[PDB]
């Protein structure tokens, strides 16, 4: 699930 | 216990806040409103018409002779008719994505939740978001495309090879039934909120939080419909019922992608939509 929470950061 | 038995739902004033914080990041936060895709869908607009796709010819002229501002991943130009269709829309959906989590962050306490049970929220809710924000984009003749500038016709749509001839017609079925409903974008910014913090979604460490914040937008957006829609009543459950229909939609979407991944090396989904449907459903 690496890319989405770089997107919610 | 004069404390305890304030047991009674906020303010409305509090809510009519929040209905109008979250429209605003909505506005910011999306390219195409339901009141754009209408101008352009019932004709009351100077802007330039869009181009009506309905067959090979209309298709071939588009790709050939017409300006989009969306296109069919270049690579992917060379393919077979059905897949650079589907692979254009692939990359819209890519997008969308991007647009649906940074709108998301607007939600008053979404930030303030686990970022376990945060990121699992998105995973299941974007498409549903999705389904529900093309809606506006449709009518019974087809769907607009590349922010206006093309419209597709259902018919054609039907008319590709298996299995992507009956890809779309789930979501037409959907889409005229959701319209039926006539939400406006205040409405649908609220709505858009109740979809992503649901207490339903599997492997959530922390539901009461997030049912806490669902039941503060469910109350914010039955007001807003009560407000907005004085003529339907029940619209808030009508409305709520339509959640099913995006579930179906979207369960039935992966097992189409199962296919998909077994019946063409050439259709190659991107690492988002691979991660995103990784162990779903
Ligand atoms: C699009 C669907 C298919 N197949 C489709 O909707 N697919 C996905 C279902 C769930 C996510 C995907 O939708 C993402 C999406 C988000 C917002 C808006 C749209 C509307 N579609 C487009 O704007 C779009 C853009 C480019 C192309 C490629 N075509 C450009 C014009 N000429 C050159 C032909 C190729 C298509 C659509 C989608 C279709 C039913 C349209 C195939």
């Amino acid at each position: 699930h690496k890319i989405l929470h770089r997107l919610l950061q | 216990i004069s404390s305890d038995i304030d047991q009674l739902n906020p303010e409305s004033a509090d809510l009519r806040a929040l209905a109008k914080h979250l429209y605003d990041s909505y506005i910011k936060s999306f390219p195409l409103t339901k009141a754009k895709a209408r101008a352009i869908l019932t004709g009351k607009t100077t802007d330039k018409s869009p181009f009506v796709i309905y067959d090979m010819n209309s298709l071939m002229m588009g790709e050939d002779k017409i300006k989009f501002k969306h296109i069919t991943p270049l690579q992917e130009q060379s393919k077979e008719v059905a897949i650079r269709i589907f692979q254009g829309c692939q990359f819209r959906s890519v997008e969308a994505v991007q647009e649906i989590t940074e709108y998301a962050k607007s939600i008053p306490g979404f930030v303030n939740l686990d970022l376990n049970d945060q990121v699992t929220l998105l995973k299941y809710g974007v498409h549903e978001i999705i389904y529900t924000m093309l809606a506006s984009l449709m009518n019974k003749d087809g769907v607009l495309i590349s922010e206006g500038q093309g419209f597709m016709t259902r018919e054609f749509l039907k008319s590709l090879r298996k299995p992507f001839g009956d890809f779309m017609e789930p979501k037409f079925e959907f889409a005229v039934k959701f319209n039926a409903l006539e939400l406006d974008d205040s409405d649908l910014a609220i709505f858009i909120a109740v979809i992503i913090l649901s207490g339903d979604r599997p492997g959530l460490l922390n539901v009461k939080p997030i049912e806490d914040i669902q039941d503060n937008l469910l109350q914010a957006l039955e007001l807003q419909l009560k407000l907005n829609h004085p003529e339907s009543s029940q619209l808030f459950a009508k409305l709520l019922q339509k959640m099913t229909d995006l579930r179906q939609i979207v369960t039935e979407h992966v097992q189409l992608l199962q296919v998909i991944k077994k019946t063409e090396t050439d259709m190659s989904l991107h690492p988002l939509l691979q991660e995103i449907y990784k162990d779903l459903y």
